[PDB]
């Protein structure tokens, strides 16, 4: 049995209604009523809680903003009103036979807020990293939203790939923003045989791709 | 009042088995099914296992091959899970939870433990580098550079400087060692003046840094 959830992604106003939805590869409905499809929140940092069961079910203690619905393949979870701590991973949960239970891949639940270009700054290696012989060059985008970005790392003008890694920070529950750091990694060798290095930046909230750059020496 | 305090986090190397408890407390332990869960970094819930205390026969997801038992000691009020032949795709956090009344049924999950983190690998444990990030706005940070395991936490300025931080999620390199930086937004006259600390935790090497953070 697979469940999938879509979207993976949502963003929503707050004050805004919010439908999240879970299909079963088939009919979830024990023969007696019971559907066995339950719905989890996970925020960062925390263990799951579960929100409904059954279908329907209200946890004890849960809002009555959230609510369930769906009778055989096709679930449905819903927010009355999204309050902003309703930010986090939802699963659905299927168990009609052990040990067959599954859960979806989850959806995500973001704050929806206007258009943010970054700010982008980018970060020589320290001299006492190249005393150890590897150089990293690291790229920031500060407070950007929405989250989709790219960085494109050059090098004398010559496109890098496969040399970097990224990640990017939870939504910031003041602004709404994300942040994103790229690690470019070289060796000192390999550092010292090239004079620009450039972080080159792709965001929506961004006319033209802005490029920031510095000569390795000051 | 319903409590799952599980055992601490764990490193192990490929091809090792490690064992996880669960100790619960607060409702008749042999009237409740309890289940384990898992979750790697950043990625999604997985179910594992299910069984009722003092008397239970396990079931097991099928696909860990045989690997993953799950026992309990009901005199300890206790539930463990013992996960062998571990792979890197083992690294997780493992969750223990209590599932439904043995009269209800086997779910839903109503508590959970705190989670216990194991990473597989064959790195050893090893504190980090911390390097500077030196700078009408100045950005500024510390690069956490080749730890193992996780976690790390960074501060700044000992808790006092919280406004503009990011501390960004670690990466896992091609090494098998993480990597983090951790940035702060200053305005740029206040340069000259101001001191930047990144203070550095790594608890599983019993490590701490200080990084003065300098333009």
């Amino acid at each position: 049995i697979v469940m999938t959830q879509t979207p993976l992604s949502l963003s929503v106003t707050p004050g805004q209604p919010a439908s999240i939805s879970c299909k079963s590869s088939q009919s979830l409905l024990h023969s007696d009523g019971k559907t066995y499809l339950y719905w989890y929140l996970q925020k960062p940092g925390q263990s799951p809680q579960l929100l409904i069961y059954e279908v329907s079910n209200r946890l004890s203690g849960v809002p009555d903003r959230f609510s369930g619905s769906g009778s055989g393949t096709d679930f449905t979870l819903k927010i009355s009103r999204v309050e902003t701590e309703d930010v986090g991973v939802y699963y659905c949960m299927q168990s009609i036979q052990v040990p067959l239970y599954t859960f979806g891949q989850g959806t995500r639940l973001e704050i929806k807020r206007t258009v943010a270009a970054p700010s982008v700054f980018i970060f020589p290696p320290s001299d006492e990293q190249l005393k150890s012989g590897t150089a990293s060059v690291v790229c920031l985008l500060n407070n950007f939203y929405p989250r989709e970005a790219k960085v494109q790392w050059k090098v004398d003008n010559a496109l890098q790939s496969g040399n970097s890694q990224e990640s990017v920070t939870e939504q910031d529950s003041k602004d709404s923003t994300y942040s994103l750091s790229s690690t470019l990694t070289l060796s000192k060798a390999d550092y010292e045989k090239h004079k620009v290095y450039a972080c080159e930046v792709t965001h929506q909230g961004l006319s033209s791709p802005v490029t920031k750059s510095f000569n390795r020496g000051e | 009042q319903v409590q799952l305090v599980q055992s601490g986090a764990e490193v192990k190397k490929p091809g090792a088995s490690v064992r996880v408890s669960c100790k619960a407390s607060g409702y008749t332990f042999t009237s409740y099914f309890m289940h384990w869960v898992r979750q790697a970094p950043g990625q999604g819930l997985e179910w594992m296992a299910i069984t009722y205390p003092g008397g239970g026969s396990p079931s097991y997801a099928p696909q860990f091959q045989g690997r993953l038992t799950m026992t309990d000691d009901t005199s300890a009020t206790t539930v463990y899970m013992d996960l062998s032949d571990l792979t890197s795709k083992d690294t997780a956090v493992y969750y223990c939870a209590r599932g439904a009344h043995r009269s209800i049924g086997t779910t839903p999950l109503d508590s959970w433990g705190q989670g216990t983190l194991v990473t597989v690998s064959s790195a050893s444990t090893k504190g980090p580098s911390v390097f500077p990030l030196a700078p009408g706005t100045a950005a500024l940070g510390c690069l956490v550079k080749d730890y193992f395991p996780e976690p790390v936490t960074v501060s700044w300025n000992s808790g006092a400087l919280t406004s503009g931080v990011h501390t960004f999620p670690a990466v896992l390199q091609s090494s098998g060692l993480y990597s983090l930086s951790s940035v702060v937004t200053v305005p740029s006259s206040s340069l000259g003046t101001q001191t930047y600390i990144c203070n550095v935790n790594h608890k599983p090497s019993n490590t701490k840094v200080d990084k003065r953070v300098e333009p």
